[PDB]
């Protein structure tokens, strides 16, 4: 039960590193939705030269 | 002097003045269009600076 307790603690600590590395990549998807708003700033720039 | 004739040449000087006055308004109209391109493409550049 202590070899087993050392196993499931390591697997849960590895899963804890997942759940906080996923969130720092969810905070990266919140930047890819700004690379969207910059690709729409290129739509608005080609629409500025359109309108002008 | 049996008919004044010169009164035609004085109307053609007047039609030159009215033609040049109309073209001076079109020079100002193209300068206002230049400023409308400045303002419109500045508004497109602000929508692209918001993407940036």
């Amino acid at each position: 039960a202590k070899q087993e307790s050392t196993e499931y603690r390591r697997q849960v600590q590895s899963l804890t590193c997942e759940v906080d590395a996923l969130k720092g990549t969810n905070e990266s998807l919140e930047r890819q939705m700004r690379e969207m708003e910059e690709n729409f700033a290129v739509e608005a720039a080609n629409y500025q030269d359109t309108i002008g | 002097v049996s008919k004044p004739d010169l009164t035609a040449a004085l109307r053609d000087v007047r039609q030159q003045y009215e033609s040049v006055a109309a073209k001076n308004l079109q020079e100002a109209e193209e300068w206002y269009k230049s400023k409308f391109a400045d303002l419109s493409e500045a508004a497109n550049r602000n929508n692209d600076a918001l993407r940036q």
